[PDB]
């Protein structure tokens, strides 16, 4: 929200990806599901602002 | 950051194995999205030397 | 003559009374109504018994479980009876779906979900029903699978959680990479709601809909696209030269069966 209201460039780095593999134990398809989800949520929210 | 490492019951079911313990993802949204999607039928093709980097 | 008029009076008064007991059967009258449906020879009119059961489970979204308890009572004992009813409800479900009848499909699918939770219906046909429901999910078939799963998400997940995880993957991808609207979006949300709720709003069978013991039951597997039949013309009666022989036989079966 703050970055939109001040019109900057918009970069996103999803980090800490072992937390899906060793910590979460998520098979790859549903792993992709969660990744797509984070992406679609943040994108819809930027669409909000 | 709370760690969530889920104990298994048996050795049997695979290492990666979605267990009921995790909450079912079911991510919902609007009409989800579309992309700058580079349709095929223009062309693209994989010189069959590479592989998904390890499948063996 | 006399025997003819007797078979006709049998068919008439018998079928009328059996349909009365069909619409009368309660939960505080489950074993009572089933033993009255036995005090009358329900197998002599096995076709119209399947027909009364089907009529109840179709026209009553709220007495499908009661018609089902009757079906389980009579099906652990005479499996062919609930079997004709099962082939019938499969005919009615494929009727509603393949003719685009939402209400018919929903009636028959509620009947089949009651059967699957009572353990008179096998899990491969439930899987095929979920799969042919979710193949090209639009509002209607998405709600059809989800409505089936509203009651039968428990039994499939408890006998084969494989089907539950498969349903979750298929529903999530068909509704999360495809062009569906708030209907199927919130429908997937409801599906996940039951899932995460642990089937606590709708367990297998409320008190009195499953009392038959572990292996004393009958889950016969007649699937969806298998060319089954209704065999429902037995809803119209038929003349009987072996009326006395088969009468002593079936009255002896009901006496030996209680």
């Amino acid at each position: 929200k703050h970055a939109v209201q001040e019109r900057l460039a918009v970069t996103v780095c999803i980090n800490k990806i072992d937390r899906l593999i060793l910590e979460l134990k998520l098979p790859p398809t549903d792993a992709y599901y969660k990744l797509r989800h984070i992406v679609d949520e943040v994108n819809g929210l930027i669409s909000m602002y | 950051p709370n760690v969530v490492f889920i104990k298994t019951e048996d050795p049997d079911l695979p290492a990666f194995y979605f267990d009921p313990l995790i909450n079912p993802i079911s991510h919902r949204h609007s009409v989800k999205s579309q992309e700058p999607l580079p349709d095929d039928d223009e062309e693209f093709e994989l010189p069959e030397f590479v592989e998904p980097f390890l499948k063996d | 003559k006399n025997s003819l008029a007797y078979q006709r009076m049998s068919w008439e008064a018998l079928k009328k009374s059996i349909n009365g007991l069909i619409n009368k059967v309660n939960i505080s009258n489950i074993s009572i109504i089933i033993q009255e449906l036995l005090q009358e020879n329900i197998v002599r009119g096995r076709g119209l018994l399947s027909r009364s059961v089907l009529q109840a489970q179709s026209a009553s979204p709220i007495f499908t479980h009661v018609y089902a308890a009757l079906v389980a009572i009579i099906n652990s004992k005479f499996p062919q009876i609930g079997e004709l009813i099962l082939k019938r409800l499969i005919l009615n479900f494929r009727k509603g779906y393949r003719r685009n009848d939402k209400q018919l499909c929903l009636t028959a699918s509620k009947f089949v979900a009651h059967l699957i939770n009572q353990n008179v219906a096998h899990e491969v046909l439930c899987l095929e029903m979920l799969t042919l429901l979710l193949e090209r999910p639009t509002d209607d078939s998405v709600e059809v699978a989800i409505g089936f799963l509203k009651e039968c998400g428990l039994k499939l997940t408890q006998v084969s959680p494989r089907g539950i995880n498969a349903i979750f993957e298929r529903l999530r991808n068909i509704l999360h990479e495809s062009e569906i609207d708030k209907r199927v979006q919130y429908m997937i949300e409801v599906m996940f709601a039951v899932r995460k709720d642990g089937f606590k709003d709708h367990p297998i069978i409320l008190e009195g809909l499953d009392l038959v013991e572990e292996d004393d039951q009958f889950t016969h597997m007649l699937p969806l696209e298998d060319d089954y039949n209704p065999e429902d013309v037995l809803n119209v009666f038929k003349m009987d030269p072996n009326f006395m022989e088969n009468e002593e036989k079936y009255k002896a079966i009901k006496k030996e069966i209680l």
